[PDB]
């Protein structure tokens, strides 16, 4: 529904809608289907209504699991309640799970906060476990949109599990 | 007539032994209520009941009702013992030092526990991982007890960690007891892993606390327990909110660093994929690693993918010498920035 | 809804029951005795005021 | 069998026509709970930990003296009289309670540390043995001792030899299981060590790790909490209430003690601090003759040669380094390792088995 | 107890209410702590229902004292209801003549002591604490060996004669 | 003896067990420490029906009824955490808190840690001391001694020692009732020990009533200021109520305990009950002298030896510092192998004070 999209639209397809459906192809290869896609800008160009219109396409589940989400005071809960989302995922196949400003969940602890807020570096356990911890194989679609990150290396970057770094045009 | 047996039982929980009467009873402890004495059943013998026993008893007439195998069965949050899973040392092979130094640490005394022992030496239960970020260790870690046909467990210090009171103990005492019997197995530690497979780069306030009721209860195993043959894989690359006394031995005995991948080291990485994928004629797979430098575990796997990219524009099964040229020269630069 | 009442006792068990004539919408009232049973826990006739849980330490002086 | 058989068999022979019988009046439904207050009109409360609190009678079974407040004694399942008592060990007295008899380590197996061995023995193991020395001063030997340095070599090895020359049970009490984060926990678990330990003093307290109850903060939160307020507060009344010849010591271990409450510390009740000091020459000279004892030794290898070069590594990093020189040795193929194991193990040990490299420059 | 003080506001004729430590139920600050504990946000609710209840009747007031004020309510600052601010700060120098005045016809002296001379040497002191000084004042009278205390009495309690850095420091140390 | 208890179950417990469980038991229902009802109509008078659990509970209306001897039906009847109308004429006051009271009449203790402490001695002379002796000299006077007394200092010295030599001048009668164990599984133990506390201090004249430990109890904690239970929250009443309104200022005197000033009720901080604030400070050169010497009359030493000189070397130290010094003296005497301590093994005792403390 927007144009300019061209540069994107062939992306999407090859890793949404081929490791969903087509991913047999990827077998004739002999590689595993792409697990992800990284996503560069601030939201709102081509990531919310682009992304929710292409699980129409896909006929999968779309599950929003953002970095300001899951947040409360209880410790230990935030990434149980992510080991309970992608076991759920591993059992059905189309499903797609979108992540809005990672760099929440990209940020790392300088400081020791004694109190209040401990969890910066716990919603990182289960989130690599599901994904660098396993194989790899696509049971379901985690995109991670990045809106602003520097210096921050979770290790969600490089092509470990997630495929394309799509950067939005600036021109 | 199953039918109205089973389907009109009250149900039966799940209970341990604590000590045996000479007036044929015996006092079980009862997890949701506490320790009850109740009457022992006529099939069951009153001195066969240890202490720690695992019996079952019904909560109709809050008696003992049967007898379980004895092992150690607490909540199970990424805590189950699995048996031989899905790894190989081909997959995450191709370094000669890397697969060398594990048969050292872990195959011999593992397997051959006598050898250090006709030597009168202790053998290592402990190791560290190192090396450049994009390892793939983690993964290896499950090849560990595939092979050596032993028992992986996985602590995933997320679910070990909770804000009530007691989380942050009871679920290290878990593992604890579950080692005493399961001891036969190898233990995979989380929260801690800077090698750059699965990395958190630690944890400034959530290993700050727990810290104190984790560490000391694992050094137990070899001055209490004085239990074998169990291996605690841990990995980081620096130490600094963890114990720096961790040096000691009985927690941290032998380190294996993953040397830099090299081209001779990143050439048998290329004959890897090569198995799987589906390649075409006159490919020099020792070429393609002279092109970069210092290429980690996950920039392969990822060259690998952007070549499969090529093929699928082209509508072919195989991938070209000339789909390799255009997807090296794509992960260059993708590894060149940050 | 209209209709019914929605009371909570001391055991920490909401009972949802429709209003009887014999208690009246504005005798009903949070922070106020209202008799009701023990085992089905449900409301029957409203009581006079007697203990008002009158928050000791509170200085009363005409 | 025999002697049984003529003795003690027909002791109970004239009594199985009653004794037999008169012990199936109880029955085999019958339950458990805790004892509250004792009166002479055989009534008394009884608790389960259910919480089923009941008003209940009590059968003739002991004298009321034997019926102690605060034991687990033998109960009825319906009417929750009491029929008799029971020990007291199932009362959930310590959390993390361990029992070890015959510790492996002693004063020899330490290395150097005999400059610390006749000081520690003087505050513990004195006293034990040999109470007169105080007796004739008229004063108390120290009760307490504090631990410095790290775990497995100065805040274990020292804990575990003290117990062996003493002949006393090793009992091991977590200092980060004394705070239960609950008002009431706190001083409850600190009375009930005293209390195993205090009837016969067959063995002896023990406290290793201490990161928590040692640091209160000022606030429940920031490390610390408010029941460590009120459990070492409490503790120091257990500390001076508790008297005896030195049957039963308490050794708690802590990384600092700036952190602790000047009245829980009271000086004159712990006089024994042990700093951690750098093994010595001999130190790693006894390391070396147990593991050499069972392992060959080539022609190359002497005691001398092994202990030239030395970063003075404690007693339990020296045996991490003949292990490597076996694993060397299974390389080869062979059960003698040699003196160029010894070479390369050294270099590994030291810097890559251990990461110090010993920066310089002033640091 | 919002309804309980309205409840004996019904029989008696006029009624005046007071709470005391306005803060603790009344500064919300930046938390919606409120929600956690509810006794002390439907308290605050029970309040802005029974104020409205009569708005003519002058025999119905609610008064409330506390420390310092931080979090407003402009909902809460109207005609009947808590609006204007009256600070109650530390007496000045001639205003605890008055207090230190009443303390002492309720005791026993010899009736010569002027109360704005020992105006002068109290710094800082409330009307709680100056009742605190007249107990310490009449320990003077110990000292000097006087059965009643005298106006010279006052003098040396006035002062400090309490803790303070005491006599360590004097002079030329 | 053996044979005789074992039959009686089944002729002498029957009867026992029916009126001590059955008539208890009655209808799923002598110290009483729980009472429970369900479901019982009497015809406003008698008709109590008050479950003791902290689910499903009942009050008691229609006027007012007082029955301390029976209510209703005997039995089990409680009040245990909250007090309903009709029901406080028969509250549950059993326990055995007997082994934390501790009842001392005029002490006989003078100087043994507290040698030295003359300067807080006289801190508590003028309002202890003296109403306990010639209460009458207030009289001309024109004011009385002020309700409570607290202390400051280091803790766990001073607070205990020193509160018992001001009793012996006084003759007086010290009571002291440890704050932490005031703290148990029931509701209100807090409350109703300080009860009894006033009640034996009417009945003699000038008695001392200390507080030790009050950090654990203060005016209100967690668990009744900001919590559903009355334990504490019931407590200030007791030091309200009886000791400022009903209790004369001078039979009967309360002094605390603590640590810190701010871990109290800021009410309890206001004046009218509390007022005088003792701080503990370190004997003085003469002052630890003085302790020294009483300490070398049970240890064995040498007749040659000065304990002035041994106190010089040792700056300002607490009453279990002090103590240490000659403890310690003891130990340097073994590795020299001596019946007694020398000179020489209490200058070793004090650098092992200065070097291994550092404080």
């Amino acid at each position: 529904d927007v144009g300019g999209l061209d540069m994107q639209k062939q992306e999407i397809r090859e890793a949404v809608e081929l490791p969903l459906v087509q991913a047999d192809l990827y077998e004739q290869i002999g590689i595993d289907p792409p697990r992800g896609v990284l996503l560069y800008g601030p939201p709102g160009t081509g990531k919310t209504m682009l992304v929710k219109a292409v699980a129409n396409s896909t006929k999968a589940a779309f599950i929003r699991v953002n970095g300001s989400e899951f947040v409360h005071k209880y410790l230990g809960e935030g990434p149980r309640m992510v080991r309970d989302v992608f076991r759920l995922a591993r059992e059905n196949a189309p499903s797609i799970i979108f992540i809005d400003e990672v760099d929440s969940i990209a940020t790392k602890r300088f400081d020791a906060q004694t109190g209040s807020d401990r969890e910066v570096q716990r919603i990182l356990i289960e989130l690599l476990t599901q994904m660098d911890g396993f194989d790899q194989s696509t049971n379901v679609k985690v995109i991670m949109a990045t809106n602003r990150a520097d210096t921050l290396d979770p290790a969600l970057l490089r092509p470990g599990r997630l495929d394309r770094k799509i950067e939005f045009p600036s021109l | 007539k199953d039918e109205l047996r089973l389907l009109q039982e009250p149900g039966s929980y799940v209970g341990e032994v604590i000590k045996i009467v000479s007036d044929k009873k015996v006092l079980v402890k009862v997890q949701p209520e506490g320790k009850y004495i109740v009457d022992v059943a006529k099939d069951i013998n009153v001195k066969d009941l240890k202490a720690s026993q695992r019996v079952c008893l019904r909560s109709d007439s809050y008696m003992l009702h049967k007898v379980l195998e004895n092992k150690a069965d607490p909540l199970v949050s990424l805590m189950m013992v699995e048996k031989v899973p899905d790894s190989t040392y081909d997959m995450v092979g191709g370094l000669t030092k890397q697969i060398k130094e594990i048969k050292e640490v872990i195959e011999l005394p593992v397997k051959h526990p006598e050898l250090f022992e006709s030597l009168g030496i202790a053998q290592p239960k402990g190791v560290i991982l190192y090396g450049p970020p994009g390892t793939g260790k983690t993964l290896l870690a499950r090849a560990v007890a595939h092979h050596t046909d032993c028992k992986f467990i996985r602590v995933s210090g997320a679910e070990l960690v909770q804000k009530y009171i007691g989380e942050g103990s009871r679920m290290v005492r878990e593992l604890f007891v579950m080692a005493r019997e399961h001891a036969p197995s190898i233990i995979f530690m989380d929260e801690i892993d800077s090698i750059g497979s699965t990395r958190v780069e630690g944890s400034g306030g959530g290993d700050s606390e727990v810290q104190r009721t984790m560490l000391e209860l694992l050094n137990q195993l070899d001055g209490f327990e004085t239990s074998k043959n169990i291996k605690i894989i841990m990995a980081t690359n620096r130490l600094d909110i963890l114990d720096p006394a961790l040096l000691r031995p009985g927690r941290i005995d032998r380190k294996i660093e993953f040397p830099p991948p090299s081209v001779a080291a990143r050439a048998e990485i290329l004959r890897i994929h090569s198995r799987k994928m589906n390649l075409t004629r006159g490919i020099n797979l020792r070429k393609v690693a002279e092109k970069m430098n210092g290429c980690s575990g996950a920039d392969v796997k990822g060259v690998c993918t952007e070549a499969g990219m090529y093929a699928l524009r082209e509508r072919r099964i195989h991938v070209t010498q000339e789909d390799f040229e255009l997807a090296v020269g794509k992960v260059m630069n993708k590894n060149q920035e940050t | 809804v209209g209709k019914a009442a929605v009371v909570k006792t001391s055991s920490r068990q909401t009972v949802f029951l429709p209003m009887v004539g014999l208690v009246d919408p504005d005798k009903l009232k949070p922070n106020d005795l209202v008799g009701v049973n023990k085992d089905s826990y449900l409301i029957l006739d409203t009581l006079p005021s007697e203990f008002d849980s009158r928050v000791k330490a509170m200085e009363v002086d005409e | 069998f025999v002697s049984n058989s003529e003795i003690l068999k027909p002791f109970e022979k004239k009594q199985e026509e009653e004794k037999k019988q008169l012990e199936e009046i109880r029955g085999n439904p019958l339950s458990i709970g805790t004892l509250e207050e004792i009166i002479d009109d055989d009534h008394a409360i009884v608790t389960s930990p259910t919480m089923p609190d009941y008003y209940v009678s009590i059968l003739s079974f002991v004298d009321k003296e034997l019926l102690e407040p605060g034991c687990s004694v033998l109960l009825h399942h319906k009417t929750m009289s009491i029929v008799g008592v029971l020990q007291d060990d199932a009362d959930p007295m310590v959390s993390v309670m361990k029992m070890d008899k015959s510790p492996t380590e002693s004063y020899s197996d330490i290395g150097g540390l005999e400059s610390q061995i006749q000081e520690i023995k003087e505050s513990v193991e004195l006293p034990l043995t040999h109470p007169e020395l105080y007796e004739e001063m008229g004063i108390k030997p120290p009760k307490g001792v504090i631990l410095y340095g790290a775990p497995g070599t100065g805040k274990t090895l020292l804990a575990k030899a003290v117990a062996n020359q003493t002949s006393a049970t090793f009992l091991r009490i977590v200092g980060s299981e004394l705070i239960q984060k609950y008002l009431g926990d706190g001083p409850r678990l600190c009375r009930q060590i005293f209390k195993v330990a205090g009837e016969n003093a067959p063995s002896i307290v023990f406290i290793d790790e201490i990161d928590a109850i040692g640091t209160k903060r000022y606030d429940s939160n920031s490390g610390g909490e408010r029941e460590i307020q009120r459990t070492m507060l409490e503790l120091l009344n257990q500390l001076d209430g508790f008297d005896d010849r030195g049957d039963v010591k308490v050794i708690m271990a802590t990384n600092k003690i700036e952190t602790l409450d000047p009245a829980l510390i009271r000086p004159g009740r712990i006089d024994r601090k042990i700093l951690f000091e750098n093994p010595d020459l001999s130190t790693k000279k006894k390391i070396l003759g147990i593991h050499t004892s069972k392992m060959n030794l080539s022609e190359d290898v002497n005691l001398e040669t092994l202990v030239t070069t030395k970063d003075d590594l404690s007693g339990a990093d020296i045996q991490a380094m003949c292990t490597e020189a076996g694993l060397l040795a299974l390389r080869e193929r062979r059960m003698q390792v040699t003196a160029e194991d010894f070479k390369q193990a050294k270099e590994r040990v030291m810097k890559n088995k251990v990461e110090e490299n010993l920066e310089g420059l002033y640091l | 107890l919002v309804r309980d003080a309205f409840a004996l506001a019904k029989e008696k004729a006029p009624t005046i209410i007071f709470i005391d430590e306005l803060d603790a139920i009344g500064t919300k600050r930046f938390d919606s702590e409120k929600s956690g504990d509810r006794e002390v946000q439907r308290t605050m609710l029970e309040l802005l229902n029974q104020l409205d209840g009569f708005s003519s009747d002058d025999r119905v007031k609610v008064l409330a004292a506390t420390n310092r004020v931080d979090v407003l309510d402009p909902a809460l600052l109207r005609s009947g209801r808590l609006d204007r601010k009256i600070e109650f700060p530390l007496p000045s120098e001639d205003s605890r003549a008055q207090i230190l005045q009443i303390h002492s016809r309720k005791m026993t002296t010899d009736d010569d002591i002027n109360w704005q001379e020992l105006a002068r040497s109290t710094d800082e002191f409330n009307g709680a604490q100056l009742k605190a000084v007249t107990v310490e004042a009449g320990m003077i009278a110990l000292r000097n060996g006087q059965s009643s205390v005298k106006h010279e009495d006052f003098v040396e309690g006035i002062s400090e004669v309490q803790a303070r850095k005491s006599k360590s420091v004097s002079f030329y140390a | 003896l053996k044979q005789t208890e074992n039959d009686l179950k089944d002729i002498e417990a029957r009867i026992k067990e029916k009126a001590g469980v059955k008539e208890s038991d009655t209808g799923l229902a002598h110290p009483l420490q729980v009472a429970r009802c369900t479901k019982i109509i009497k015809g406003e008078d008698a008709k109590y029906v008050i479950n003791l659990k902290q689910i499903a509970k009942f009050v008691v209306g229609l006027g007012e009824r007082v029955s301390p001897t029976d209510i209703e039906e005997g039995m089990r009847v409680g009040v245990d955490r909250s007090k309903y109308n009709i029901e406080l004429p028969l509250p549950p006051r059993i326990d055995p808190s007997v082994t934390m009271m501790t009842v001392e009449e005029k002490p006989d203790v003078t100087y043994s840690d507290v040698g030295g402490c003359k300067d807080q001695i006289e801190k508590l002379r003028e309002v202890v001391e003296l109403p306990l002796l010639s209460p009458e000299r207030f009289a001309t006077l024109g004011i009385d001694p002020p309700k409570g007394i607290l202390l400051y200092g280091p803790p766990g010295t001073g607070k205990t020692l020193c509160a018992r030599a001001v009793a012996n001048r006084t003759d007086a009668t010290f009571i002291r009732v440890i704050g932490s164990e005031l703290v148990q599984k029931y509701v209100g133990e807090g409350a109703r020990m300080v009860r009894e506390l006033f009640e034996m201090a009417r009945t003699k004249k000038a008695c001392i009533i200390f507080f030790d430990e009050i950090d654990a109890v203060g005016g209100a904690r967690f668990d009744d200021g900001a919590g559903g239970d009355n334990e504490v929250q019931r407590t200030m009443l007791e030091l309200i109520t009886q000791l400022d309104g009903f209790d004369p200022r001078g039979n009967i005197k309360v002094m605390f305990a603590t640590n810190r000033p701010n871990t109290l009720d800021p009410a309890l901080l206001r004046p009218g009950r509390i007022d005088r604030k003792v701080e503990f400070s370190l004997p003085d050169l003469e002052g630890r002298a003085n302790i020294f010497r009483i300490h070398s009359k049970s240890m064995s030493v040498e007749r040659g030896i000065r304990w002035e000189l041994i106190s010089r070397l040792c700056p300002n130290s607490t009453g279990a510092e002090l103590r240490s010094v000659c403890t310690e003296a003891g130990m340097f005497a073994i590795r020299a192998r001596r019946k007694v301590a020398t000179e020489k093994d209490f200058l070793k005792a004090v650098d092992k004070v200065i070097s291994g403390y550092k404080k």
